[PDB]
DNA sequence: ATCTGACACGTGCCTGGAGACTAGGGAGTAATCCCCTTGGGCGGTTAAACGCGGGGGACAGCGCGTACGTGCGTTTAAGCGGTGCTAGAGCTGTCTACGACCAATTGAGCGGCCTCGGCACCGGGATTCTCGA
DNA sequence: TCGAGAATCCCGGTGCCGAGGCCGCTCAATTGGTCGTAGACAGCTCTAGCACCGCTTAAACGCACGTACGCGCTGTCCCCCGCGTTTAACCGCCCAAGGGGATTACTCCCTAGTCTCCAGGCACGTGTCAGAT
């Protein structure tokens, strides 16, 4: 119930909680983590998926298609220098 | 217990797991949101957002590993941003 | 005689009877007197003759309530349980009673179609049930509902269906069932033959007196100008452009597909839902004119100073929550007091809300109400005009908001206002929620 | 090979300048290798996909495909413009 | 032939040599003509440009390969090249 | 073809594919055995790795995380799959003196 | 429907490691690892056939693309193992 | 013969990257990686020859094994 | 010195030393083989290459423990994260 | 000012271009049907947000000593030039012995259908690993 | 030290569900003549790679000497971690009328490869004229 103010949206990216990276983090073997940390994980995912997500559209538009199937994923990452078993 | 005691348990159970992180529905908002730039009116198989996320773990683990032994690297055991900075001048990535 | 009264006996000896033939059976008595009474009445019949066996009573949670303490009546002899909530249920899994042993002491089992569906493990290691009743039949009407194969796992030796509305939408919803109470199972006859036997729904004729008399009346509106522009751009895949020329915070949030029939319901509701949702504008169409522009807000705002002419208090329907949200704005900005209860508000603030509304003192008239909203029991009776300010693709449910208000204490008379507007979708809407009324009310037959 | 184009492409964008022997035998090389890029790339999106022809479509998808960022927005560009006038001519 | 500078006809004999695939499409030799026209004049631009600030009247290697250096989008495409007889 | 060698793995499918994937005008007759060969050795060794994993963990079937813990511990294995990322396979172990 | 190698994996399994199971979604891996190391291999060889400008994608040729796909000692195990049977094919 | 690959040398490499102040143990490590590098090359090269039938590494086998390795070399054939 | 080598575009190694190891690395994997005077350049162009840039993101790595002088762990830093044996 | 690269006109030879077939893959269409659409309901329940100490930790300053750079005079040995010698790269011509292809033949392996043992789950009991004083 | 207590670790017993099993049937892998063509190989020419000599001089080497940097040690104070409590976070299951889907199998057409003749570009040959070493 506000005047101008309609009903506000968070950003998806922020969806990625602090606690999801420490996990990733210790993972990894890391011991004590910074704060600083955070903002700047957030940013190398974006960069990492949106290399991989425009060459899956690519893949899928030549076949007349309009649907990301796994296999146009698959591809865009061997093109990359990752190699995924399983699908 | 002493601050850094349950910090090592938690460096061995999931490193031990192999049970994704991440909630499923977050991450499919992300790469959607991505998606309406390169191309307007897409749609996505669940697979393929599936593979997306375990890709994605897995780069940012080795991230992390690499960006540890920068920082034993300078006498510390916090990892800060300027490893982060550091690691991926020397890999390449943009 | 010698037990209960009217309206009911003749319900308990058909289900003895059904007992008698062994067949299961689905009473549909019209929502009316009965029900709880009548449900613990052959299972009560039951008395000495058979207070031994396994019984279960499958409900939601106020409906759970409800029963419980309704089998709080004339002979208190037979125990009870609501077994209800996770891992207190587990405490008194085994405490409440023996796992297979069933004296006078077993108590009545009565859990929900959550947990029904969740553990049926346990309850699956008991002896074929005596009798397992469903209170909302409705729940099952679908054939790929996973609590229908979780259902199967348990050994039923008999079924039992409680019902208000057995068909609703279409037949298939009446075939999904019939295998559910009876698996073996011009034309109009036909059917009635089939159906006959199983089926006792008693009408409101054995419980007259409905309040006075209810009309339900629908006044079209004229689609202005600036929402026809809308539709043509949207009936074909150009409103994007005429609208992405700001491209603020997103153009258009860079896609637009949706289905023809609620894209442009949504304009026919409201263009502001199109528009905010593009646009970023994240102020709210401060003209407070523009919220003017809708043909259907400006016949709803006429309609409302003519009924402050007299004050009687007002119900206002939605669908969803974005439109409810912008009627709000709108009257907010002119001053009016209003209460709400969507999804979105929590239990105990809502059942407050209403108790302020139901308030002899309170008069705050416009009260926001979704329609799917589960509070039925909300009784505002002290409300007196509904206003449904959508439809339903399936009318049972505008039916039920109808008792929403034209329920017990209801004494002044009660109008409807089914808005709409001619030359669109929402005309569309109204032959098919027709029809389907037609498909019941032939039913009624 | 392809040094009179390369001789003629330079006198076209610097009038004045001249190029040494060896600068042209590095420019040769690039086109060929870029050649050689796009047209296994091309080739390889047509053995998948089933398909015996390596028609202009698949000459664009290698060129998104591989030329890095606006580098290829623009060669698109550049090349429907070309297709386009020898269709209709 | 129509519209380039560079040999349509041979770009399109070379892809029916090296078996790159069964059959070539009829545009195909005219499209890559072009793309690998504009990669060339890029290049052969900012080369020129170095030369220009050099002031050298000819074209070096040390030139080219300053040049991929400095722009962005050379130096992702020609990520590793040692250019023969240039220098950092 | 794969009887008169002692190959398990198939000849006949190997050539046929080869012949068939546009690799070449011309397949030989030596070249599917050799090939057939060659993949039958690589396969046996990391199977025989992976089983020797698993007894370990106590359990008498191969899983994904055994796979990768095999390849992972070998050199030359590791070299081949130097950015594979076989899913549902974990990471192996590594915590630092700095405890 | 779908070619595998399902059926040749468990067959040097149960040679190698006699009593131990493979599991499903165990084998969606090893079938992999074989298509690729196939693919390798093959286009490795091809690339060899095309410049050594000949339409024949012969034993001497699939041997050197073993040489430089499969890293270290394995290649000389498979080189052997490989060469074995074509000796072996031969005097049939 | 690696000695010959000597302290002076080194040195002006480094002052080619961005060194500033060689220390004393950054020669032999240097005089390994080279050996290394120079293995790996040279290995390619030689497959690559022996698999045309000749006795002389020569054009193009050098070129190519460097770009087997992601390091394409124009000029050099 | 830093910027008399950042202008010029000469060889840094002698010629003699290069060919003898080239030579014998190979002896290794084939025994009595020849070489194209042109080859041991190539050889010697790439190798060069290699190490300015090994030594770029060596100083990198040391500029990062707040020192000014490269030492060997830094070499190794660098080869690891990069990815080397 | 000159020696090193340019830069320019010609022979011819080798390409492209043009004109046509029989062929034959691709653009067009219809179909079925099944995962995929925007907006809401209610009920779970486990993860995420927040706040508060307090113990780490990172950072700055200072001092000693040792290992690095610079300088100068020996001593290597690379570079150049010239001479001699032959291995082997490159190319040509013959003729066969590995290949493609077609057709007749048919058993190997493939989609869908069985079953039961090892593996996930533990609760109960039992054992070692922090920590604090 | 030594315990006090908390994380860690077994035994069974549980189901109980996927890892092995079997089985006709279809199509795909064999086996036999042709049917040429692609392969080896024998032989010759002449380029360029290797070995070796003598001389000049530039780069490498060794040793002395000074001082800037690297490393240890200390003290202050910021900010990260662990815990408990209160909110969100997700995830499940349901509406209902729509389409979007994408896959398969339907059908002819205009353009690929194919010839075939015949043009005139380009590779290579040659004379001029400068510009940066």
């Amino acid at each position: 119930g506000a005047k101008r103010h309609r009903k506000v949206l968070r950003d998806n990216i922020q969806g990625i909680t602090k606690p999801a990276i420490r996990r990733l983090a210790r993972r990894g073997g890391v011991k004590r983590i910074s704060g600083l940390i955070y903002e700047e994980t957030r940013g190398v995912l974006k960069i990492f998926l949106e290399n991989v997500i425009r060459d899956a559209v690519t893949y899928t538009e030549h076949a007349r298609r309009k649907t990301v199937t796994a296999m146009d994923v698959v591809y865009a990452l061997k093109r990359q220098g990752r190699t995924l078993y399983g699908f | 217990f002493r601050p850094g005691t349950v910090a090592l348990r938690e460096i061995r159970k999931y490193q031990k797991s192999t049970e994704l992180l991440i909630r499923k529905l977050p991450f499919q908002r992300l790469v959607r949101e991505i998606a309406q730039d390169f191309k307007t009116d897409l749609r996505f198989q669940s697979s393929a957002v599936a593979a997306l996320q375990e890709a994605a773990e897995a780069y940012l683990v080795g991230l992390f590993e690499d960006t540890n032994l920068c920082a034993i690297h300078a006498k510390r055991v916090t990892i800060m941003p300027k490893d982060i900075q550091l690691a991926r001048r020397i890999r390449g990535e943009r | 005689g010698g037990q209960l009264k009217s309206y009911q006996l003749k319900g308990v000896k058909w289900l003895i009877s059904l007992w008698q033939n062994g067949l299961n059976g689905i009473l549909a008595d019209q929502m009316g007197l009965g029900k709880t009474i009548q449900t613990i009445g052959f299972l009560s019949h039951l008395k000495g003759n058979g207070l031994d066996g396994p019984y279960l009573v499958i409900a939601p949670l106020s409906t759970l309530s409800n029963w419980f303490n309704e089998i709080a009546r004339f002979t208190p002899s037979i125990n009870a349980i609501i077994y209800h909530g996770d891992k207190n249920q587990r405490d008194e899994l085994r405490r409440k009673h023996m796992p297979k042993t069933v004296g006078p002491k077993f108590p009545i089992v009565i859990t929900s179609y959550e947990v029904a569906m969740n553990d049926a493990k346990r309850i699956l290691r008991h002896y074929p049930w005596k009798y397992v009743v469903i209170d909302e039949g409705h729940r099952l009407k679908n054939h790929k509902c996973k609590l229908l194969r979780e259902l199967k796992h348990l050994k039923m030796d008999n079924k039992l269906l409680l019902t208000g509305t057995p068909l609703q939408n279409n037949l298939s919803e009446l075939w999904s069932l019939l295998n559910f109470i009876l698996p073996d199972i011009q034309v109009v006859s036909k059917l009635h033959g089939i159906l006959r036997p199983f089926i006792l729904r008693r009408m409101k004729c054995d419980v007259e007196l409905s309040l006075p008399r209810k009309k339900e009346i629908i006044m079209y509106a004229t689609m202005t100008d600036h929402q026809k522009k809308f539709q043509e751009h949207l009936v074909n895949n150009t409103l994007e452009a005429h609208l992405g020329e700001n491209a603020i915070r997103g153009q258009g949030w860079k896609g637009k597909l949706n289905n023809l029939v609620i894209q442009l319901r949504k304009n026919c509701n409201h263009p502001d839902l199109l528009q905010g949702q593009i646009d970023g504008s994240y102020l709210y169409p401060p003209v407070e004119e523009i919220v003017g522009q809708c043909g259907k807000f400006r016949l709803l705002e006429r309609l409302l100073v003519r009924l402050f002419a007299n004050n009687h208090k007002v119900l206002i329907f939605s669908q969803w929550t974005k439109l409810l949200d912008i009627m709000d704005y709108y009257f907010s900005e002119k001053g009016f007091e209003v209460c709400r209860i969507d999804g979105s508000v929590k239990l105990d603030e809502r059942r407050r809300q209403i108790k302020d509304f139901s308030d002899e003192k309170s008069s705050c008239s416009i009260f926001l109400l979704s329609t799917r909203a589960g509070g039925l029991g909300i009784n505002l009776t002290a409300a007196d005009t509904c206003i449904l300010y959508d439809s339903d693709w399936n009318p049972q449910m505008d039916l039920q908001a109808m008792d929403r208000c034209h329920r017990i204490g209801q004494t002044k008379p009660v109008h409807v206002y089914r808005l709409s507007t001619a030359q669109s979708i929402e005309t569309r809407v109204l032959k098919r929620a027709y029809s389907k009324l037609k498909l019941e009310h032939v039913v009624i037959g | 090979t392809y040094k009179i184009y390369i001789f003629k492409v330079l006198k076209q964008v610097h009038p004045d300048i001249g190029i040494s022997s060896k600068a042209m035998g590095i420019m040769n090389s690039f086109i060929n290798d870029i050649f050689e890029k796009l047209a296994s790339e091309s080739s390889k999106l047509a053995r998948y996909n089933k398909k015996p022809t390596i028609t202009s479509r698949e000459i664009q998808t290698a060129v998104r495909l591989v030329l890095p960022g606006e580098l290829a927005k623009h060669a698109v560009s550049e090349g429907t413009k070309a297709v386009t006038k020898f269709t209709s001519s | 032939k129509a519209g380039l500078q560079f040999p349509v006809g041979r770009i399109a004999r070379f892809l029916k040599a090296g078996k790159y695939a069964e059959r070539v499409g009829a545009g195909a030799p005219v499209y890559l003509a072009a793309v690998l026209e504009y990669l060339a004049a890029e290049v052969l631009e900012l080369a020129g440009n170095a030369a220009r600030d050099n002031k050298k009247t000819r074209i070096v290697p040390r030139h080219i390969q300053l040049a991929v250096r400095n722009d962005e989008e050379l130096s992702k495409l020609l990520g590793d090249v040692t250019i023969a007889n240039g220098g950092v």
